[PDB]
DNA sequence: ACACCCTTTCATTATTAT
């Protein structure tokens, strides 16, 4: 239905990439061996067809949030917002299996390759939330499409085509971000800090000689883990402008008022990572509905007959669809 | 031993099941035999359901199957020969795979037929020629013909015990695939790059993708030596009555 | 002439199953032209065998093009193609709940049936394609420079011949028979690689109720 | 007939790979045993011949879609915008065989062999959208050749030939995105959580019960059912870059061409190779060479007005009973 | 009454490179 959100981080974003990368004190990227490294988790990171120079396309590096993460948070927006509160205040309620299925696809690993019925398929995908996202054990096609949140960036200038030359980023658009991880025991100070440990100053002072036990045995092995970890993380800057572009293909009118609902209901979400550095901390600035402008900083206020036709859609959700989706045909 | 279909009535004895229209007209091949239907010929109209996928490998759009066909496309006849050899004498199995090293090096000198799945039971033995000369073998394997040479599988045998004489481990030259599906199915190995010669390796590209295919169930580490398939025509004349 | 004619291809090719004859080309080639002379409306097999091309009488009939199937220097390691039919299951529900599919079965079937995803792996080859022929060459090359594919699966895009050249040879020097001989030819003809086989000799060489007891190489 | 068509992919692309590739935490593809790998499921390539920097050629690896993939979606859109539309418009339905026939050429129709006149192959192969494919029970040879969607990247020069040498990519095409199914009972953080469960507690808990089981019954194994806990890998291509994509009408009618133009034009919504719930495969069309005459606009497309004429007498003309009598009879 | 559809049903190996 072609939905083109525009977001801007007001907080880092931290989507962690998996990897085994390292960074030397100065803020070098995975140094040579031999020199002291510590941990670092890159953020997430893209490789992207971009024009630098002229017509001289390469592919650099753009950091984003991958399109799977901002799936199952817009699912988890619309199931935590829409879905489950209509489903609590009426009578309804789901299996394990199927709350399993309704979150993260499918009830269990171990698909059945017994296909489902035309008929199941064609209501499932009527179906506000199943339509969107179909896992089931019987794997259903989900009308949702849902890109990556790229930020609005020259290196993404081919993906985002026209009008976004103002308010575009260049250069450099991440930054490492460090952490100590202190030992707690060591800001002990006074009899009067020891006194919650049992034993007071006794196990704290064992805690000491293990600690010097653990750094001679370390000292050893250089030439059982302790609570100091100094390590860095790669973030992406805040204040960057995102754009994230939903797609539904012919959908049903209830499933994009849906995806309207969560869109709305994206207020204190996070978008990956991150949670305790409240990292991911967002606010939609646009919301474009086959290119019409329909996000004012109140709400939505357009659209209008997609919210009607969620909420009474909404208002006829029930359990059975989704007991009937997790059911196994093999189970 | 002309068609296919003489597997039903020279080997895997049976008679047309007495149903079937007899041939009127100009004479028109059959769909699934190849095979002429001539007047005075017992014929059934084309009464496949639509799971028949082979359309593809069909002979001929004269909607007529005959009634050695019609024997051929039994499921006893169709699951009885996921691996199979139909030689003069009887029909034999190639499952195992000392019994495709039997199949691929020394063959039987009958004009046999070689009929192979890649699946669980597919309509496999009509669609494909018989082996007049022992030299090229006409495999079926699922849903693709192949062509084997013995002489050329056998050099290639050569050329791999010959590679790893001297090696505590097997280690194969240019990995095949048993299923023929994977994208390294022909591409040779890293070990075989650094150790065969280019001629060689030219060698290896050189042969027929069924030669891969069945170089795939006879280069594997445990060499089989080439041992006959018992003997299954009792077994499927039972299944079949 | 006696001449040999080799083919370059930008794209891979289908590696053929069985022998990729330059007469069977050459044949397609020319049921093309008459297609678009003489409109599609066209028996295929009137014209399949007007090739500048002579022909070889076996001593009982039997007659067969003086071409050769297409032999292949290896530019590339031999891979394979996946490739998959499946009708679209979510689509024909759509279709059969809005009644412009008339389908009263409510279950597919990827096994078999309509439904029916299958897959399929075939080989592939990027070559150069080698053939030795008697004919024409002015005639030759008229034909194939009308070529713009070469091998199967030409549907998909496979074996884009980038470009061919058609030169004379020494009457020696090529060997034509490299090719689907009748089983009564000439054992000057006859090479260690020609084997008895059920196949074609001429025309249409998928045509299985066409095949002969045959003296044919192996690709 | 030469239709080229010069997309740029907005999203990834991704069409999946058969075989078993694995891939460590970090990016090796395909590390020796002995290590940590995960599944990986990489994009659709092929080894190419290219010369770039010598003479000679050599196997590059070259990421495309492949011409199935994009025949097939050629087909689909045009079924979808502008054949199923037409037909619903005339009121007229399918039936298994036609509809088997025309969305995925196959022959269940008639599984036995269907014999068609000249006459009737040269009417059908005329038609607009029957004579593209063909297929069915008939088997007939198409119109159409679609190719393989090529990325304008120096290891397709040869299959690019000259006048690409501008915007082409170098380098590495491919990225590893990796993803993650999580367990969601393990997020289950409050009663408020938990109660459209039904059990609420006790069927968390014997869910959490269950996963730890299965998690010593699997670290005692490795000393069959699969929990929820995945994460996998799978190789796209690059967003943003660009791609050449032939389609070569065979002797066509105008009204062929019109409908392969009304395929470009309405193409817009739809994906190449899927990766469907990840949005992968989608794409803008930057040009459209008409015979080397360059036709694409900004807006659908400009020009080739006989075409377009055509193929509007045809779907104006077209009723299901061409389909029916191409499948069955 | 025959084409369309929904369930059983049966066949045998076997290692793996990158
Ligand atoms: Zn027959």
């Amino acid at each position: 239905m072609q939905i083109e959100v525009t977001v801007r981080n007001i907080t880092p974003i931290f989507s962690a990439a998996p990897g085994s990368n390292y960074i030397t004190i100065d803020g070098t990227i995975n140094p040579p061996p031999g020199v002291s490294r510590f941990p670092l988790v890159r953020t997430r990171m893209m490789y992207v067809a971009a024009d630098v120079g002229d017509g001289v396309i390469k592919s650099v590096p753009l950091q984003i949030v991958p399109g799977n993460t901002m799936r199952s948070l817009l699912r988890r927006t619309m199931l935590k917002h829409v879905i489950e509160p209509a489903l609590v205040e009426k009578g309804n309620k789901l299996s394990i299996g199927a709350y399993a299925t309704a979150y993260s696809g499918n009830a269990t690993g171990n698909p059945d390759g017994v296909p489902s019925s035309f008929d199941e398929i064609a209501t499932m995908r009527a179906h506000p939330f199943i339509g969107l996202f179909g896992g089931g054990p019987r794997m259903l096609e989900g009308r949702l499409m849902v890109d990556s949140l790229y930020p609005i960036h020259t290196n993404a200038e081919r993906i985002l085509g026209a009008g976004y030359e103002n308010e575009m980023m260049s250069g450099p658009i991440t930054q490492v971000v460090w952490a100590r991880r202190m030992d707690p025991i060591l800001n002990l100070g006074s009899s009067e800090d020891v006194e919650v440990i049992n034993g007071g100053a006794v196990a704290a002072n064992g805690w000491i000689q293990d600690l010097l036990a653990n750094s001679k045995a370390a000292a050893s092995k250089k030439k059982g883990r302790g609570l100091k970890a100094f390590n860095a993380h790669e973030v992406v800057i805040p204040g960057l402008k995102w754009v994230w572009r939903i797609s539904l293909d012919r959908p049903t009118d209830a499933q994009v008022g849906l995806v309207l609902l969560a869109l709305n209901k994206m207020t204190n979400e996070r978008i990956a990572g991150g949670h305790s550095k409240d990292y991911g901390r967002f606010v939609i600035d646009g919301v474009s509905l086959n290119g019409e402008q329909v996000w004012s900083q109140s709400g939505i206020t357009g659209g209008e007959q997609y919210f009607d036709a969620v909420a009474e859609a909404i208002d006829g959700l029930s359990s059975k669809e989704f007991e009937q989706f997790a059911q196994s045909a093999k189970e | 031993m002309r068609y296919p279909s003489d597997i039903v009535d020279q080997v895997l004895k049976a008679g047309p099941d007495k149903g079937l229209l007899t041939w009127e007209g100009v004479d028109a091949a059959c769909s699934h035999c190849s095979r002429p239907i001539q007047n005075g010929d017992l014929y059934s109209p084309s009464s496949v359901g639509a799971f028949f996928s082979d359309t593809r490998d069909l002979a001929s759009t004269s909607r007529s199957i005959c009634w050695r066909c019609v024997v051929l496309r039994k499921k006893p006849m169709l699951y009885g020969l996921s691996a199979a050899v139909v030689t003069q004498d009887g029909i034999y199995s190639i499952s195992k795979d000392v019994n495709k090293a039997w199949l691929f090096t020394t063959p039987p000198p009958a004009p046999f037929l070689v009929v192979h799945s890649s699946s669980t039971m597919q309509h496999l033995s009509w669609r494909t020629p018989v082996t007049l000369d022992n030299r090229r073998i006409h495999v079926r394997y699922g849903p693709n013909l192949f062509i084997v040479r013995p002489e050329v599988v056998r050099k290639a045998l050569s050329i791999a015990d010959r590679v790893n004489e001297g090696q505590k481990k097997w280690v194969t030259p240019v990995y095949f695939d048993r299923k023929a599906a994977a994208m390294g199915h022909g591409l040779i190995t890293r070990a075989g790059a650094e150790m065969l010669t280019q001629e060689e390796q030219e060698f290896f590209q050189s042969v027929t993708p069924g030669e891969r295919w069945a170089l795939s169930y006879l280069m594997h580490s445990k060499r089989p030596e080439p041992e006959v398939g018992e003997c299954i025509t009792e077994k499927v004349m039972t299944s079949l009555n | 002439v006696n001449l040999k004619v080799t083919i370059d291809l930008s794209n891979p090719m289908m590696e053929p199953g069985d022998l990729l004859h330059l007469d069977a080309l050459l044949g397609a080639l020319r049921v093309s032209r008459a297609r678009a002379e003489h409109g599609d409306a066209i028996n295929p097999r009137d014209y399949h065998y007007d090739l500048p091309l002579e022909r070889y009488q076996a001593p009982s009939g039997d007659w067969v093009f003086k071409a050769s199937a297409f032999k292949l220097k290896r530019q590339l390691p031999n891979q394979m193609w996946m490739q998959t039919g499946r009708l679209s299951i979510v689509e024909a529900a759509r279709h059969r709940q809005s009644g412009y599919l008339q389908l009263r079965a409510g279950k597919p079937n990827p096994a078999g049936g309509p439904f029916k995803t299958s897959i399929y792996h075939r080989p592939i080859v990027q070559a150069e394609l080698t053939a030795f022929c008697v004919g024409d060459q002015q005639g030759i090359e008229a034909l194939l420079s009308e070529c713009r594919q070469i091998g199967g699966k030409r549907g998909v895009g496979f074996g884009q011949v980038a470009g061919f050249k058609v030169e004379p040879v020494a009457e020696t020097d090529c060997p034509w028979s490299w090719r689907a001989l009748p089983a009564d030819a000439d054992p000057r003809l006859v090479t260690s690689e020609h084997a008895r086989c059920i196949a074609a000799i001429r025309g249409p060489y998928w045509d299985r109720t066409l095949h002969v007891e045959a003296l044919a190489p192996t690709p």
